[PDB]
C-alpha cells in the first residue's frame, strides 16, 4: 500500500531543462536506466507528461562505478512537508562515518498520481535522437519524501543495533546515515562493518571527527618596527572588524597616521597606541558573545578564494554573527583546478552543517554561474545538492579572514 | 490510411472547456468546395459527422493552392490550442552539421500526411468540432488535425515506437525524424542501402503510414539551416548581397543581420561603418546616403563572400582541437578541427566591455562558451590551443579573487598573444613618491574637488562642475597618476578603488576608468593602498 504524497497547495510539477551531458555519462545513464527499467523501478513515458528534472552521473570516492544522481531540489521545494529527529550528540563524537542507504528506497512503491512529477530525461549527443523519458515507480533517491516514507522500516531495521549499542549515534539525512562513536578506531570501524552486515542482512547495502573542528581566533601581525603602510593595513582591518567586536578601537593608531608620510616610513608606537593594540588582541582571542542558532532561519555559507590553494568560509544566519568559520586547504591533486577545490570545499562544509544542525547551508559562491554550471557535476560526490547563488567577494571580508590562526 | 496504434491520452488545461467560436459566412463556392473536400475525408474515416450534443466549434475556411487553383481547407485551432495541455519539448534542439558523421548514402522519406494517419484520443475528439455553413454541416476529427498543438508531439513519439523494432534489427542504420521528414543514412553499399530503405518503407506501411516511392523521393545535397549537406562534406551557400542604388534604414538592418551571421564562418567581415548609417534614423523607410567608408566596406565583404566554405564531418576516433584568436579588444575567433585546416566548426564572439574586465578573464569566458557547445555537439570537450603563455595564466588565476579554470590546453605562439597589461605591486615602493589622493562632490549640486598632496610636498586640486562622487574619487586617482613619474605609491579611501586592486581590469565601460587604466600601464611600478575614511589617514 502506498502513502498519498501531494504537492504544496497551488504548486505544479517541476519543468526544469536538462543540462547537456558528455558521451561518457550519457552511455552510463542509458545502461543504468535500462537495468532499472527491467527491475521495474522506472518506466518510459510519453510526451503527454510535461514535467522534467535534470539527471547526471557521478563516480563515488573510491568507487570506479558510475552512479546516477538526480536534481530534485525543485521538486523537494514543491513537495509537501510532513517525527524527523535531530540529536546534538554526533556533534561531540570522536568519530563519525557516513553511510549510503539510498538503495533501500527502490523497494518501496511511489503513489501512482505523484509519479508523473518525477519525470526525467536522458539526452542525445547533437540532438540526433529524441530524449529517453522515464519516471519513477518506486521511491526516488535524493528526494525528501523518500527518507520520510521509509522512516518506519528504517527505525525497525536499526533498533536492534541501537538498543544493543546506545553508546553510538545514528543520524539519517536523506540518502545518508551518520554513525558516530567515541570508541577508539578499532571498535568503531569494526562496529560499523557489523552494522553494515546488519543492514545487508535485510537487503539494502552500504572517517570524520566532530570535536576536532574548532573556530579559530583572528591573530594580528607583530613586527619589531611598524611602517606607515603596516599601520594603515592594520587599522583598515580593525575598523571593519569592529562590526563584529564593537570593543575594537582604532583612534590611537589612527593618530600616528596623521600627516602625509611616505608609506615606507618607520613609525614607533606611542605607549597609548601600544595599549590600544594589546587590548584589541584580547578581544580577538574569542568569538563574539550572543550568537545562538535559530532553527527557523536559513543557514548561510560564504566562501572566499584566498589563493595558493586556500579558501575561507563562515556559516552564519545574520551577517557578522557567525556560528562557525574555517579555513580549507586544497586536496592533494587539484593543484590546477579551482572548480575542483571549490566543490570539495562546498561538500565538506555542507557535511559539517548536517552533522551540527542537520541542515544544508545556502551557498554564496565566488564564481561565475556559467563556470560553475559547466563543471560542478564533474567533481560532485554527494547524494544531496545544496542551494547556491553567485557573488562578488568584498575585498575587506577577504583580508580579515586571511588573518585566522594555525 | 488510418493506423492501429495506441492513442495518446490528451486533456485540456485544468478548469478549461473546449472552443466555442463563430463560423464565418463564406461563399456559395467556398461552401461548395468545403462540402466536397469534407465528404472526401468523411468517406476516408478521417472525420465523422456530429450532432447537436457537441457545443464546441472551430472556424473553417477555404484557400486555393499554388499548383492547382483547386481548393484546400484550413481549420483555425488557435483557440483550441490555447485550451490544450502542454507536452514535453517537441525537439530540444537541432543537430549542428559539425556533429554529424559521414555516411555513404542518405535518403529522406517524406511521411507527409502521417499526421492524419495517427488516431486522436477518442475522448478529446469532441473538442475538434467544426461547422460547414450554408448560404442562408457539423464534423469532428478522429485523427491528429493539421495545426493542433499536440499533433507534432504525439506524432513524433508514435514514430519513435514504430521505429524501435526496425532500429534494433538494423543498428547499422541511422534514422532522424524532423517534422514529417525521415532522414536515413548508412555506410552500406548502394544496393544494400536501397534494399533496407524499402524494408523500412514496408515496415511503416504495415502501420498505415504511406511513404513516397523510390521513383519520387528526395536525395542529397540537403539544405540544413544555412548549410548544404553532402554525404561526404557540408557546404555553406555563398551568401548573396544585393548591390543597390537607394538604401533604406530597414534594408541596412537586414543587411547587417545577414552579415553578422556570416562572420561566424568568415572572420574578416566588418560592419562597423555600415552600423554607423543607423545613427539617428527617424524612420525605417528613410533612405540613407552610403558613406564611402561604407562603400569600401560593403565591397570588401562581397569579396569575402565570394570564396565558399566546405568543411568536414566528425570522426569519433580522432581528437578534437579548438584554437582561439583575439581579433581585437573583446573579440575572439575560434575554429574547431580534428585534422589541421580541415575545419568542423568556426565562430566568433564580441564582448561588450561591461562593468570591468580583463583580457584573460575574457579568454576564460570564450573557452567556457566553446566547451559548452562542444559538449552539446560532440559530447566531449576539445583540447585547447590558446594564444597565452602558461606563465601569464598561472600568475593571473592564482591571485584572482574569483574561481576560474581552463581545461587541458596548450600555448600556441600565434600573435597577438593576450598578456597582463600591468600588475600592481604587493608592497609599497621604496624611494617612490607617496600621493594621498582624495575627492568629494556635492551629490545634489554635482560640484566637486579632486586633488592630492605628497610626502615630497607636491600638491594640487581641481574644481569640477557637473561631476559625481565616484568620478571625483577616481579623478583624484587619475591626477596622481598623471603627475607622478614611473614609480608611484597612492593611498585612497575610495570604496570603488578597492575593486581595481582586487580585479586589476584592463577595460571598462567608464571612459574615466579607461583613462586611469592607460595611465597604470604607462607606469613602471604602481602601489595602490586603501584606508578607511574620516580618520587620521
Ligand atoms: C544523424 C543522421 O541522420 C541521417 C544521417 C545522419 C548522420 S550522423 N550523418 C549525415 C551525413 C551526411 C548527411 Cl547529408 C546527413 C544529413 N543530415 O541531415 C540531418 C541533419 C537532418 C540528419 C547526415
Amino acid at each position: 500500500e502506498t502513502v498519498p504524497v501531494k504537492l504544496k497547495p497551488g504548486m505544479d510539477g517541476p519543468k526544469v531543462k536538462q543540462w547537456p551531458l558528455t558521451e561518457e555519462k550519457i552511455k552510463a545513464l542509458v545502461e543504468i536506466c535500462t537495468e532499472m527499467e527491467k527491475e521495474g523501478k522506472i518506466s518510459k513515458i510519453g510526451p503527454e507528461n510535461p514535467y522534467n528534472t535534470p539527471v547526471f552521473a557521478i563516480k563515488k570516492k573510491d568507487s570506479t562505478k558510475w552512479r546516477k544522481l538526480v536534481d530534485f531540489r525543485e521538486l523537494n521545494k514543491r513537495t509537501q512537508d510532513f517525527g524527523i529527529p535531530h540529536p546534538a550528540g554526533l556533534k561531540k563524537k570522536k568519530s563519525v562515518t557516513v553511510l549510503d542507504v539510498g538503495d533501500a528506497y527502490f523497494s518501496v512503491p511511489l503513489d501512482e498520481d505523484f509519479r508523473k512529477y518525477t519525470a526525467f530525461t536522458i539526452p542525445s549527443i547533437n540532438n540526433e535522437t529524441p530524449g529517453i523519458r522515464y519516471q519513477y515507480n518506486v521511491l526516488p533517491q535524493g528526494w525528501k519524501g523518500s527518507p520520510a516514507i521509509f522512516q518506519s522500516s528504517m527505525t525497525k531495521i536499526l533498533e536492534p543495533f541501537r538498543k544493543q549499542n546506545p553508546d553510538i549515534v545514528i543520524y539519517q539525512y536523506m540518502d545518508d546515515l551518520y554513525v558516530g562513536s567515541d570508541l577508539e578506531i578499532g571498535q568503531h570501524r569494526t562496529k560499523i562493518e557489523e552494522l553494515r552486515q546488519h543492514l545487508l542482512r535485510w537487503g539494502l547495502t552500504t572517517e570524520l571527527h566532530p570535536d576536532k573542528w574548532t573556530v579559530q581566533p583572528i591573530v594580528l601581525p607583530e613586527k619589531d618596527s611598524w611602517t606607515v603602510n603596516d599601520i594603515q593595513k592594520l587599522v583598515g582591518k580593525l575598523n571593519w572588524a569592529s562590526q563584529i567586536y564593537p570593543g575594537i578601537k582604532v583612534r590611537q593608531l589612527c593618530k600616528l597616521l596623521r600627516g602625509t608620510k611616505a608609506l615606507t616610513e618607520v613609525i614607533p608606537l606611542t605607549e597609548e597606541a601600544e595599549l590600544e593594540l594589546a587590548e584589541n588582541r584580547e578581544i580577538l582571542k574569542e568569538p563574539v558573545h550572543g550568537v545562538y542558532y535559530d532553527p527557523s532561519k536559513d543557514l548561510i555559507a560564504e566562501i572566499q578564494k584566498q589563493g595558493q590553494g586556500q579558501w575561507t568560509y563562515q556559516i552564519y544566519q545574520e551577517p557578522f554573527k557567525n556560528l562557525k568559520t574555517g579555513k580549507y586547504a586544497r586536496m592533494r591533486g587539484a593543484h590546477t583546478n579551482d572548480v575542483k577545490q571549490l566543490t570539495e570545499a562546498v561538500q565538506k562544509i555542507t557535511t559539517e552543517s548536517i552533522v551540527i544542525w542537520g541542515k544544508t547551508p545556502k551557498f554564496k559562491l565566488p564564481i561565475q554561474k556559467e563556470t560553475w554550471e559547466t563543471w560542478w557535476t564533474e567533481y560532485w560526490q554527494a547524494t544531496w545538492i545544496p542551494e547556491w547563488e553567485f557573488v562578488n567577494t568584498p575585498p575587506l571580508v577577504k583580508l580579515w579572514y586571511q588573518l585566522e590562526k594555525e | 490510411p488510418i493506423s492501429p496504434i495506441e492513442t495518446v491520452p490528451v486533456k485540456l488545461k485544468p478548469g478549461m472547456d473546449g472552443p466555442k467560436v463563430k463560423q464565418w459566412p463564406l461563399t456559395e463556392e467556398k461552401i461548395k468546395a468545403l462540402v466536397e473536400i469534407c465528404t472526401e475525408m468523411e468517406k476516408e474515416g478521417k472525420i465523422s459527422k456530429i450532432g447537436p450534443e457537441n457545443p464546441y466549434n472551430t472556424p473553417v475556411f477555404a484557400i486555393k493552392k499554388k499548383d492547382s487553383t483547386k481548393w484546400r481547407k484550413l481549420v483555425d485551432f488557435r483557440e483550441l490550442n490555447k485550451r490544450t495541455q502542454d507536452f514535453w519539448e517537441v525537439q530540444l534542439g537541432i543537430p549542428h552539421p559539425a556533429g554529424l558523421k559521414k555516411k555513404k548514402s542518405v535518403t529522406v522519406l517524406d511521411v507527409g500526411d502521417a499526421y492524419f494517419s495517427v488516431p486522436l484520443d477518442e475522448d478529446f475528439r469532441k473538442y475538434t468540432a467544426f461547422t460547414i455553413p450554408s448560404i442562408n454541416i457539423r464534423y469532428q476529427y478522429n485523427v491528429l488535425p493539421q495545426g493542433w498543438k499536440g499533433s507534432p508531439a504525439i506524432f513524433q513519439s508514435s514514430m519513435t515506437k514504430i521505429l524501435e523494432p526496425f532500429r534494433k534489427q538494423n543498428p547499422d542504420i541511422v534514422i532522424y525524424q524532423y517534422m514529417d521528414d525521415l532522414y536515413v543514412g548508412s555506410d552500406l553499399e548502394i544496393g544494400q542501402h536501397r534494399t533496407k530503405i524499402e524494408e523500412l518503407r514496408q515496415h511503416l506501411l504495415r502501420w498505415g503510414l504511406t511513404t513516397p516511392d523510390k521513383k519520387h523521393q528526395k536525395e542529397p545535397p540537403f539544405l540544413w539551416m544555412g548549410y548544404e549537406l553532402h554525404p561526404d562534406k557540408w557546404t555553406v551557400q555563398p551568401i548573396v548581397l544585393p548591390e543597390k542604388d537607394s538604401w533604406t534604414v530597414n534594408d541596412i538592418q537586414k543587411l547587417v543581420g545577414k552579415l553578422n551571421w556570416a562572420s561566424q564562418i568568415y572572420p574578416g567581415i566588418k560592419v562597423r561603418q555600415l552600423c554607423k548609417l543607423l545613427r539617428g534614423t527617424k524612420a525605417l523607410t528613410e533612405v540613407i546616403p552610403l558613406t564611402e567608408e561604407a562603400e569600401l566596406e560593403l565591397a570588401e565583404n562581397r569579396e569575402i563572400l565570394k570564396e565558399p566554405v566546405h568543411g568536414v564531418y566528425y570522426d569519433p576516433s580522432k581528437d578534437l582541437i579548438a584554437e582561439i584568436q583575439k581579433q581585437g579588444q573583446g573579440q575572439w575567433t575560434y575554429q574547431i578541427y580534428q585534422e589541421p585546416f580541415k575545419n568542423l566548426k568556426t565562430g566568433k564572439y564580441a564582448r561588450m566591455r561591461g562593468a570591468h574586465t580583463n583580457d584573460v578573464k575574457q579568454l576564460t569566458e570564450a573557452v567556457q562558451k566553446i566547451t559548452t557547445e562542444s559538449i552539446v555537439i560532440w559530447g566531449k570537450t576539445p583540447k585547447f590551443k590558446l594564444p597565452i603563455q602558461k606563465e601569464t595564466w598561472e600568475t593571473w588565476w592564482t591571485e584572482y579573487w574569483q574561481a576560474t579554470w581552463i581545461p587541458e590546453w596548450e600555448f600556441v605562439n600565434t600573435p597577438p598573444l593576450v598578456k597582463l597589461w600591468y600588475q600592481l605591486e604587493k608592497e609599497p615602493i621604496v624611494g617612490a613618491e607617496t600621493f594621498y589622493v582624495d575627492g568629494a562632490a556635492n551629490r545634489e549640486t554635482k560640484l566637486g574637488k579632486a586633488g592630492y598632496v605628497t610626502n615630497r610636498g607636491r600638491q594640487k586640486v581641481v574644481t569640477l562642475t557637473d561631476t559625481t562622487n565616484q568620478k571625483t574619487e577616481l579623478q583624484a586617482i587619475y591626477l596622481a597618476l598623471q603627475d607622478s613619474g614611473l614609480e608611484v605609491n597612492i593611498v585612497t579611501d575610495s570604496q570603488y578603488a578597492l575593486g581595481i586592486i582586487q580585479a586589476q581590469p584592463d577595460q571598462s565601460e567608464s571612459e574615466l576608468v579607461n583613462q586611469i587604466i592607460e595611465q597604470l600601464i604607462k607606469k613602471e611600478k604602481v602601489y595602490l593602498a586603501w584606508v578607511p575614511a574620516h580618520k587620521g589617514i
